[PDB]
């Protein structure tokens, strides 16, 4: 596994990407984990140029999302501000 | 992968 930190810039539409995963959605494994699914072109992660599909989001700025259900990983991205320090891994 | 939310 490699750990990278991207931080992101809120655009006008968001940070630029998706995630699919949390403890209350379907996954093969054990595997539960917060994971990119697409990147947006022209969107703040692709502009970054940074950020993969796939990629297991653990933490959002001070708060954890590895053990959380889809919901409270979407609020963490949401409420996290103008600037967003996203811990991967890949 | 059932729920998929954009942000």
């Amino acid at each position: 596994y490699e750990y990278e930190e991207i931080t992101l810039e809120r655009g006008n539409s968001g940070l630029g990407f998706s995630i699919a995963g949390g403890t209350d959605n379907p996954h093969i494994g054990d595997d539960s984990s917060i994971f990119i699914t697409k990147i947006i072109t022209g969107g703040a992660a692709a502009q970054d140029g940074r950020l993969r599909v796939n990629d297991c989001i653990l933490r959002v700025n001070e708060v954890d999302v590895r053990d959380v259900t889809h919901s409270k990983a979407v609020e963490a991205l949401k409420e996290a501000g103008s600037i967003v320090r996203l811990y991967v891994k890949r | 992968s059932y729920l998929v939310t954009s942000v």
